[PDB]
This record gives C-alpha cells, sequence and structure tokens, in this order.
C-alpha cells in the first residue's frame, strides 16, 4: 500500500527501510512533451499531403 | 568456432582428416589458439589447479605449462594463481572526460549560432 | 534534447509553409 | 535521371496471412512468442506433475 | 419497476452491435460451427438481410449462400427503398426542413440496419450537411460511432469522436457527455491503452446508461478487467473494491468477485486457477480485445511483482506452494520477464534465492525516453523526406 | 462476325486501342516537339528534362500501340535522312498507315536535321527495344538495336548525356537475360571514366549504377569494395540513383564483416526509394535490413512484417527472429533447416549461417541479466549447446569480449555476475544524447537551407514595387510642408 518504503525480510527478521528519492518530473513532463508532439507531427503529416 | 570463440576446435584439427592436406597445414592456427584461450582466462577465472590448465590449454606435460605460466607472470602454489589485470584500476574519473565533453557543448553552440 | 526537437519540429512545419505557398504562387504565375 | 525500378522482381498479393493487426498496439516481440498457450500450460502442468492433488 | 430502471432509456438498436459482431467472430469454424451460431443470423435474416455485404459474409465465412431466401429479403429490402423514397418525394410538398429531416433518417437509418455500410454512410452525412437541433446533430453522430465499431474502422472512429467533443461542449448537455465515455473508453480498450480506458471506464460505473452495446453486468465485467491492470496498489483499493455500483453488480457473478478479491487478499493460488478460466471464458470468446495473450502476459507480470516486492530474500520453494505450481514453471516464466526487465530482481540456480534489488526512479525514464524519442526522431525524418521532395 | 469476339473485338476493341494509340502520338507530340526542343532552346538541358522523365510510365501505356500501325510514317515526319528509320522499319512487324497525319510537313521534315534528332532517334528506339524484349525477342533485334544506341551516345554536346542514361539502363536490362554479358563491363568502363573528365554527375552516377550491379551478380565483391571506396559517386544524382548506389555499397559492406557502417547506409536506402511505389526494391532492402541488425546484434522493430504486400516475402525471415531473439540453437538449427532452400534463392544465405554467433551471444547475455549466478550445466541445458566442457569456454570468451561482466569459479562450477552499476555513472546517456541531437539539430540546418529557394522565388518578384504610391506620397509631402507653413501663418 505504499506507505513507507521498506522491505520486511524472512529468515533473519530484519525490516529493511531503505530511503527512495522522489521521482523527478523533468522526465515526466517531456515524457508528456514528446508524447504530445507526436500528434502534431501526425496531423502535420495530413497538412502535408494536401499541397503535395 | 574462430569467429564466436568455441573450443573444441584444438579437437577437430585432428578429425578433419578427410582431407590429409588439411591437417598438415592447420596446425599452425593452433599457436593463435592457445594465445586467445589465455587472453580470456586471464579474466575468467581467479584460481584453479595447474593440472586443469594443462588440460585447458591442451598441453600434455607438466613442463611446458611452467613455461607458459611464467610468460604471462603467474605463481605456482598449490592452485595455480591469477593477477587481476581484467579493470584494475575502474573509469571512475570523468576528469579525463572533462576537456572532451567541454569541446562537444561548444560545437553544439556552433550549430545553433551559424547563419544558416 | 526535448529543446532541439522541439526547435527542429516548427522549423520543418516552417517548411512546409514555404512549399505551400510556393505552390500557391505557381498557380498564379501562370493565368495571363 | 532516373525515376523507375524493375530490375528487382516482387510480389503482389490478395491472398494476406494474418498476425498482431498494429493501428497504436505496443506491438511486443513477447506476444508472438505464446499461442495462447496459458490455460493449456496450467492445466497440464497441474495434472503433470501432481500440483492440484497432492499441492495446493 | 423491475429494479426500477432495467431494459430501457437506450438508444436505439439500428447498429444492432455486439448481437451482430459477437455472431460475426464466433462465425470462425474452429471453435464453433453447428446452430448455434446459425439462429444468431437467422434474427439478422428477420430483419431484411438483402446487402452485398451479407453475401460478403457468406463469402468470406464460406457459409452456404441460399438464392431462395436472399430474393425475399431482397423484395422486401426494395419495397421499403420505394416506399421510403417515396415518403421523402411526397416530404417535399409537403412541410419544409421539420418533415424533411425525418425522411431522411428514416432512410439512413433503414440502410444500416438492412448492412449497407456505405450507401448508409451516404445518406448519414447528408443529413448532418442539413443541420438545424444541436440534439439530433449529436444523435446522428452516435449512429456513425456504432456503426464505426460494428465494421471497425479506425479512421471513421477518430473523427466522430473529436467532432462528437465539440458538439457536446456546445450544448453541454451532459447525459450525452457519458455515453461518449463509453464509446470512447469502449475504443480506448480495443486498441490497447487500459490506462485511459481504466479511467473512463471505472468513473462511469454509475451512469452506465447505455444499451446496445452492452447488458450491464457485462459492463462491470470488463471495467474490473481492466482496473486490475493499469490501476497501481491503493489506487484500486478506493475506486474499486470500497465502491458502489461495483460491489452490488460483482455480488452476483463469482467471474469477477473471485477473480478480484484474490488478487488483493494475496491468495496466489485462487489467482491463477481463475485467470485461466477468465482467459477461455470472456477473452477468447468476446471482441474484447484480440490481443489475448497480452493481457494473461501482463497480467503474471503484475502478480509476480506483488510476491516480490516485499521480501528482501524468499526461495522458488517458497513461491511454488504459493502459486500451486512448480518450480519449473515458475523458472522459465520468472526468467523471461527478468530478461524483459519488467519484474526488477534476479535469481540464482544454486541456492534458488530470489534476491531482488531497488534500482527503479529514473533508471526507468531515460530508458523510457529514448524508447519513444527514437520512435518520434523517425517519424520526422520520413515527414522531412515528403516536404524535402 | 456480328455477335462475337470476330466484330466485338476485330474491329471495336481495336478501333478503341487506335484511339488510345492516336492518342500517345499526341502524348511524344509534347514530349518531343515542346520538351526535347526545349532542352536546346532556352535552357541547354534543364526542367524540360525531368519532364522527359516520363519516359517510366510510357512503357506501361505503350500497350496502346503495337508499335503501331501508323508508326511508319511517325518515325518519317520527324526526319529528312536517316539510319535508324532503315533499321527500325526492318524491326517493325507489320505498320499499315492509315489517313492520320502528326503535324509535320514537307518543311517540318527538311528542318528535323537538328542535334535534337539524336535525342528522337535515341528515345523512340529505346521504345523499339522495350517492345522488341517484352515481345520476348532478343537476339539482332537486342544487339542490333543497342549497339547503333551506343553509336548515337559517342557523339558530342553536354546534354545527350542525360538520356544516354536511361539508354545504358535498358541497355544493361537487356543484356541481363540471356547472360548478363560481363563484355559489357569493359563499355561501362570506358564510358565511365570518360564521363568522370566529362563531369557528368547524372550519367557518371547512373554508369556507375550499372557497373556495380555488374559486380555483385557475379561473385566479385573484392573487386566492387577496392572500387567503391578509390572512387567518388557524384554529388547531384536523381533519387532512383542514390538508392540503388545505397543498396550495393551497404550489400557490399555487410559481406566484408562490418555491419555498423551496413545497418546506416541499408537504412537511408529504405528510405529514398519512392514511397508510393516501388514494390520490389523496398522488398528487397528489407530481406537485407532484417538480418544486418541481427547479424550485428540487435532486434528489428515488428513493423517491418506488418506491412501489405511485401509482408509474403518475409514470412521464413520471421522465423528466423524468433529463433535469434529468444537464444538457443535447437530452433535455429530446426528453422534455418526447413527454409534453407528459399534462403538460398539470393546470395543472403552467406551471411545467415553467420548467425550462429548472436544467438548463442545473446541466449548468454540473457542468462546474466536473468541470473546472478548459475551452474555450468544448466547454462548447457537451457542454450540447447553441447557439453558442460563447451559453456565454460562460451561464456569465458564472451568476459573477454565485456559482453557479460561476470567472473567463474571453476573449482566449484558456477559463473557469477557482477552486475551493480545504475548505468547514470556511466557517460552511456551523455553519449547516446551527443547522438540524437547532432542528428537532430543536422535537421534545423538542413531544412532551412533548402526553404531558402521558396523565398527566392518570391524576391525574383518585385520587392520594390509600386513606386506610384510612393510618388504619390512625395506629391503629398509638397502639400503638407506648405499645410503645415499656412497652419503657422508665417512667411
Amino acid at each position: 500500500d505504499k506507505k513507507f518504503h521498506g522491505i520486511l525480510d524472512q529468515g533473519e527478521g530484519v525490516l529493511i527501510i531503505f530511503d527512495e528519492p522522489p521521482v523527478d518530473k523533468t522526465y515526466e513532463a517531456a515524457l508528456e512533451t514528446i508524447q504530445n508532439m507526436s500528434k502534431v507531427v501526425d496531423s502535420l503529416y495530413n497538412k502535408a499531403k494536401k499541397l503535395t | 568456432y574462430l569467429m564466436e570463440g568455441s573450443y573444441n576446435k584444438v579437437f577437430l584439427a585432428k578429425g578433419n582428416i578427410p582431407a590429409e592436406s588439411y591437417t598438415f597445414f592447420i596446425d599452425i592456427l593452433l599457436d593463435t589458439i592457445r594465445d586467445e584461450i589465455a587472453g580470456c582466462i586471464e579474466k575468467a577465472y581467479e584460481k584453479i589447479l595447474f593440472t586443469e590448465a594443462t588440460r585447458i590449454l591442451f598441453f600434455n606435460t607438466p613442463k611446458k605449462m611452467t613455461d607458459y605460466a611464467k610468460k604471462r607472470g603467474w605463481v605456482l602454489g598449490p592452485n595455480n594463481y591469477y593477477s587481476f589485470a581484467s579493470q584494475q584500476q575502474k573509469p571512475e574519473d570523468t576528469t579525463i572526460p572533462s576537456t572532451e565533453l567541454a569541446k562537444q557543448v561548444i560545437e553544439y553552440a556552433r550549430q545553433l549560432e551559424m547563419i544558416v | 534534447y526535448l529543446a532541439s526537437l522541439i526547435r527542429s519540429v516548427v522549423a520543418l512545419h516552417n517548411l512546409i509553409n514555404n512549399k505551400i505557398a510556393n505552390r500557391d504562387a505557381e498557380k498564379k504565375e501562370g493565368q495571363e | 535521371e532516373d525515376d523507375e525500378f524493375e530490375e528487382f522482381p516482387a510480389e503482389d498479393w490478395a491472398g494476406l496471412d494474418e498476425d498482431e493487426d498494429a493501428h497504436v498496439w505496443e506491438d511486443n516481440w513477447d506476444d508472438d512468442n505464446v499461442e495462447d498457450d496459458f490455460s493449456n500450460q496450467l492445466r497440464a502442468e497441474l495434472e503433470k506433475h501432481g500440483y492440484k492433488m497432492e499441492t495446493s | 419497476m423491475p429494479l426500477e430502471n432495467l431494459e430501457e432509456e437506450g438508444l436505439p438498436k439500428n447498429p444492432d452491435l455486439r448481437i451482430a459482431q459477437l455472431r460475426f467472430l464466433l462465425s470462425l469454424p474452429e471453435h464453433r460451427g453447428d446452430a448455434a451460431v446459425r439462429d444468431e443470423l437467422m434474427a439478422a435474416v428477420r430483419d431484411n438481410n438483402m446487402a452485398p455485404y451479407y453475401e460478403a459474409l457468406c463469402k468470406s465465412l464460406d457459409w452456404q449462400i441460399d438464392v431462395d431466401l436472399l430474393n425475399k429479403m431482397k423484395k422486401a429490402n426494395e419495397d421499403e427503398l420505394k416506399r421510403l423514397d417515396e415518403e421523402l418525394e411526397d416530404a417535399e410538398k409537403n412541410l419544409g426542413e421539420s418533415e424533411i429531416r425525418d425522411a431522411m433518417m428514416a432512410k439512413a437509418e433503414y440502410l444500416c440496419r438492412i448492412g449497407d455500410k456505405e450507401g448508409a454512410l451516404t445518406a448519414f452525412r447528408k443529413t448532418y450537411d442539413k443541420t438545424v437541433a444541436l440534439g439530433h446533430r449529436l444523435d446522428i453522430v452516435f449512429y456513425l460511432l456504432r456503426i464505426g465499431l460494428f465494421y471497425m474502422d479506425n479512421d471513421l472512429i477518430t473523427r466522430n469522436t473529436e467532432k462528437a467533443k465539440s458538439l457536446i461542449e456546445e450544448g453541454g448537455d451532459w447525459d450525452r457527455r457519458n455515453r461518449l465515455k463509453v464509446y470512447q473508453g469502449l475504443y480506448c480498450v480495443a486498441i490497447r491503452d487500459f490506462k485511459q480506458a481504466a479511467e473512463l471506464f471505472l468513473d462511469t460505473v454509475s451512469t452506465f446508461t447505455s444499451y446496445e452495446l452492452m447488458d450491464y453486468k457485462t459492463f462491470v465485467t470488463y471495467t474490473v478487467y481492466v482496473s486490475m491492470i493499469a490501476l497501481e496498489r491503493p489506487d484500486l483499493r478506493e475506486k474499486v473494491i470500497k465502491g458502489a455500483e461495483i460491489l452490488e453488480v460483482l455480488h452476483s457473478l463469482p467471474a469477477v468477485r473471485q477473480y478480484l478479491f484474490s488478487l488483493y487478499e494475496c491468495r496466489y493460488s485462487v489467482f491463477f486457477q481463475s485467470l485461466a478460466v477468465v482467459e477461455q471464458e470472456m477473452k477468447k470468446d468476446w471482441l474484447f480485445a484480440p490481443h489475448y495473450r497480452y493481457y494473461v502476459r501482463e497480467m503474471r507480470i503484475h502478480a509476480y511483482s506483488q510476491l516480490l516486492e516485499s521480501y528482501r530474500s524468499l526461495t522458488l520453494g517458497y513461491m511454488a506452494e504459493a502459486f500451486g505450481v512448480g518450480v519449473e514453471f515458475i523458472d522459465q516464466e520468472l526468467s523471461r520477464f527478468i530478461a524483459a526487465g519488467r519484474l526488477h530482481c534476479k535469481i540464482d540456480k544454486v541456492n534458488e534465492i530470489v534476491e531482488t534489488n531497488r534500482p527503479d526512479s529514473k533508471n526507468w525514464q531515460y530508458q523510457e525516453t529514448i524508447k519513444k524519442g527514437d520512435l518520434l526522431l523517425n517519424r520526422v525524418q520520413k515527414l522531412s523526406r515528403v516536404i524535402n521532395m | 462476325g456480328g455477335g462475337s469476339t470476330g466484330e466485338a473485338d476485330g474491329k471495336t476493341a481495336a478501333a478503341a486501342a487506335e484511339h488510345s494509340q492516336r492518342e500517345l502520338d499526341t502524348v511524344t507530340l509534347e514530349d518531343i516537339k515542346e520538351h526535347v526542343k526545349q532542352l536546346e532552346k532556352a535552357v541547354s538541358g534543364k526542367e524540360p528534362r525531368f519532364v522527359l522523365r516520363a519516359l517510366r510510365m510510357l512503357p506501361s501505356t505503350s500497350r496502346r500501340l503495337n508499335h503501331y500501325v501508323l508508326y511508319k510514317a511517325v518515325q518519317g515526319f520527324f526526319t529528312s535522312n536517316n539510319a535508324t528509320r532503315d533499321f527500325l522499319l526492318p524491326f517493325l512487324e507489320e505498320p499499315m498507315d492509315t489517313e492520320a497525319d502528326l503535324q509535320f510537313r514537307p518543311r517540318t521534315g527538311k528542318a528535323a536535321s537538328t542535334p535534337l534528332l539524336p535525342e528522337v532517334e535515341a528515345y523512340l528506339q529505346l521504345l523499339v527495344v522495350i517492345f522488341m524484349m517484352n515481345s520476348k525477342r532478343y537476339k539482332e533485334a537486342q544487339k542490333i538495336s543497342d549497339d547503333l544506341m551506343q553509336k548515337i551516345s559517342t557523339q558530342n554536346r553536354r546534354a545527350l548525356d542525360l538520356v544516354a542514361a536511361k539508354c545504358y539502363y535498358y541497355h544493361a536490362r537487356v543484356y541481363e537475360f540471356l547472360d548478363k554479358l560481363d563484355v559489357v563491363r569493359s563499355f561501362l568502363h570506358a564510358r565511365l571514366r570518360t564521363a568522370t573528365l566529362r563531369h557528368d554527375a547524372d550519367g557518371q552516377a547512373t554508369l556507375l549504377n550499372l557497373l556495380l550491379r555488374n559486380y555483385l551478380h557475379y561473385s566479385l565483391y573484392d573487386q566492387a569494395e577496392k572500387l567503391v571506396s578509390k572512387s567518388v559517386f557524384p554529388e547531384q544524382a536523381n533519387n532512383n540513383e542514390w538508392a540503388r548506389y545505397l543498396y550495393y555499397t551497404g550489400r557490399i559492406k555487410a559481406i566484408q564483416l562490418e555491419y555498423s557502417e551496413a545497418r546506416r547506409t541499408m537504412t537511408n536506402a529504405l528510405r529514398k526509394a519512392p514511397q508510393h511505389t516501388a514494390v520490389g526494391f523496398k522488398q528487397t532492402v528489407h530481406k537485407l535490413l532484417i538480418v544486418v541488425e541481427l547479424l550485428l546484434g540487435e532486434i528489428p522493430d515488428r513493423l517491418q512484417f506488418r506491412q501489405p504486400s511485401l509482408k509474403r516475402s518475409l514470412m521464413p525471415y520471421f522465423l528466423l527472429t524468433q529463433a535469434v531473439r529468444t537464444g538457443n540453437l535447437a530452433k535455429f538449427n530446426q528453422v534455418l533447416d526447413q527454409f534453407g532452400e528459399k534462403f538460398q534463392a539470393d546470395g543472403t544465405y552467406t551471411l545467415i549461417i553467420r548467425l550462429r554467433h548472436n544467438v548463442i551471444k545473446t541466449g548468454v547475455r540473457m542468462i546474466s541479466l536473468s541470473y546472478s549466478r548459475i551452474s555450468l550445466a544448466d547454462i548447457a541445458q537451457k542454450l540447447q549447446l553441447d557439453s558442460p566442457e563447451d559453456a565454460e569456454f562460451i561464456v569465458a570468451k564472451a568476459i573477454r569480449d565485456g559482453v557479460i561482466e561476470a567472473s567463474i569459479n571453476h573449482e566449484k562450477g558456477y559463473v557469477q555476475s557482477k552486475e551493480m552499476i545504475d548505468i547514470y555513472s556511466t557517460r552511456e546517456p551523455q553519449l547516446a544524447f551527443h547522438q540524437r541531437i547532432s542528428f537532430c539539430l543536422d535537421i534545423h540546418n538542413m531544412s532551412v537551407k533548402a526553404m531558402r529557394f521558396p523565398p527566392k522565388s518570391y524576391n525574383k518578384d518585385l520587392e520594390s514595387a509600386e513606386e506610384r504610391r510612393e510618388r504619390e506620397q512625395q506629391d503629398l509631402e509638397f502639400a503638407k510642408e506648405m499645410a503645415e507653413d499656412d497652419d503657422d501663418s508665417f512667411p
């Protein structure tokens, strides 16, 4: 349920709690703009097919 | 077998007997084969017994294998011990990049500034 | 990377605009 | 100047064999390695190795 | 009266989806021939069955072309195609627009309940150019969006989806904006996507008013089926398992209750033992999504991920008994998904310990970026060829 | 006979092919009268030559003719004295002229002893060759036609070199049925070096292509390699020509063990063949691209096998990839066994057998990323290898080629992975980007540098125009100047 980023260990009983940093947005966004730019390119393809 | 290192190629150099002229000439290759094999084994392991090294490089005697454990430079304890030369000193320095990557950055700038 | 890429797409769309303006200028260059 | 090709043979067809259709599909090379083997692969492995009788 | 609203308040059945789609996929002779199919088709014989797209059903499927049947439906076909055009001709001397519209609509509607795709497409497109009312315009845009689903063409769907959102904003008439979501979601889930499909489907369970497409128990089934794919842990704890419609309808279907609760209770024997039955039962036999391998192959990833995100180390001996299977089965599967970089662990078959690891974060990005990006650079490459030329 | 095909297809299906025949005459009156003449008229061999590019689509529509009933009088309109009209008429089956007359007089026949008459002579005789081979004639009507055309192009001036491009092309094609004469190899050679000193880029490229095709149809790969290197492919060349050259130079780079360059040329090739159609050329460059990526050590994308008509020709390869990607020798032997006969349908089979190196390269680099340590006894069982003896040597080789980064403990019998890098401490991602943005950016200087031309045609339109507007304004500033001396009211 993602409430404290740990890892339980059986056989020794150690509850390891590694610390996790946050997934930086500078990528997630750029995934979204590359994503979007495709759509542009497609529609731009249909504008290409008309003049020539 | 030669291009993608697979061995059992020293064994098939006496089994290609259907044409005898093959077995006369191919003997030459067998001095490069030993070299590539030891070239990989210099990195692939770190402790083997001596008689096994004699069974891998396709030697029959112990003497030959002393000479060839002397050219590569290994020690002769109870098991033939290796020296770490796979990644002896890592590439943990981007100080060596330093100048080169700065050249590259400058280059991008040239393409974004040129008059095209 | 992202920057240069968008830059490229935009410039290219500029080029499409030139080509189409050229075709429609070629229909005028004829006529009378 | 040229504008033609006519130096290579071709194949043209209207009997076309089928695969995964691609429209925006992810087109993974993983899904051509199976054949909807997944129901079969369970049943046969639960009887053969007895992990429907011995093991729950 | 029977549960208040039941089997009413629907759009007309003119494109006659699913019954007339499903009868076609299950009209392939490698899983069913027999009269179970033929019956379905006879219902479509009673609604006049003369369309060269019916001669092209008896042609592609190699069913037998009985000329004695097709000329009675051709006779009926012609009788109402002349009756309707005479309704129209006499309707260009009576009222204006007000009365002409409904003749032209009675025509377009009937060129497609008899299954003639093209004539129908032009009668619809000729009535839409004759605009007047917002609600009607919408209705005949949904007609194209159903018909466009029952021959399953994508261009035909895209332009009408985006032409529908516009007319949905001009009126804001919300209740339509729902059923646009069920269409657009159905389409979103034909082609893979699930993500967006799970948002759409899952956020309108309460306002399912559509028929034609599903019955409603059906619709619920698909919702569960996708939500266990795109949504992650406590996204699904709230949206699904603690919801309203979900629990009530699931309550009368083990085919979803037992497939859902089990993935959540971590009862990984029940989970597989069902997942098979759900692959065959409804994936292969209904027009869900002809990537029936992709949904399972994905599901097994998801699951092995759960029973490996909580344990620094656990041995194959513990999973084999925990999935009900044996060591070989798991060995193959897990090795192939680790080779595909889907799981994020690794195994060693000396001890049979399954150590994990915690890379993730950016390491999965970039990877992803380069993927998408090279796709993009390629489409722009090709484009620059068509432009410079 | 009325009611049958003795009059429905004897005079009414022949009369329609006579309307189309007599329309084709009107078309070559615009290919020759307007355009072949325009070459020398006012452009000295420019855009009116790309209207003779039409020589591609005109053989398909030369079925409107039968080297027609009106032809004897058509080559005789074009000329007064000609020895090609005295070969061409021997090679006609039967001209039986009718009362139609092209726009030539006894005055446009005197005036047609032109340096344009070599262009027409070759241009039409080319048509004679096209049909001569369609009808499955060769021998005398082959050689003679061609060699008279090889005496035509020996002449001077730089415009004939261009049409001689097409000449050479058909020359080789017909020479290639009976038996691809290596005799021509010398002619080509001699005419090639000549073209390098006349600096006829076009002819130079085209010719160089048919030459490379000669060396390649036989096993003279060394001879093409040293050549491709030592020679400079012209800069201006029609794209078709550039696609040929980029398919051949890539073929060569591929055979001499250099998949590196190949996969990058191969691809450029696929993307220069004309878009809408090009069926065969594309259909084959695929059969090679698919294997150069595999050989290189990379999986080909799936879209190459989801394509309209050319999906029926790739079907065997699909099961090569089934085996290569997965990583085991068993399936590779079985699949290259059933379909081996067809792979041997071209000279590709030499490249294929090499993949045995890569199916094991991948099988093993796949085991390294699946596991952390495993015994050699099992490594041999997943790879369908030989012995546990063979395995240890194979893995070892991998290591020394930095393609697995692991280690071996032999006194216990297991290979052990050293994997524990987070890719970002590498430069790798920065090298990958340094690749991306150089490519990308190059597109941005390039497409502005070609966008330059549309603005140029507009600058050809006046950008100092409407001088009478400016002169009217100047005549308003003398009324305005004094309007303000009269609003001041001061002298």
